[PDB]
């Protein structure tokens, strides 16, 4: 009860089970993220 | 990746070249 609202806030988004989904969404941004600077590396060879 | 590594690999083939002189 004498807990910060975002503590309940948190508790019930996890009831609702929204966790895994939210972790791998922005793991998988990083990784992607990278991948665009790798595209622009294939871009700048493929024109060489 | 897979792609780049392949392109990367291509453009090391391309430069060779043979001028006898």
């Amino acid at each position: 009860a004498t807990a910060p609202d975002s503590q309940r806030l948190k508790l019930l988004r996890e009831v609702a089970g929204t966790r895994v989904y939210d972790e791998r969404k922005e793991e998988s941004i990083s990784l992607m993220k990278e991948t665009e600077g790798k595209r622009e590396k294939i871009n700048e060879l493929l024109k060489y | 990746k897979y792609l780049l590594a392949d392109c990367n690999e291509a453009f090391i083939k391309i430069k060779m070249a043979f001028r006898p002189g």
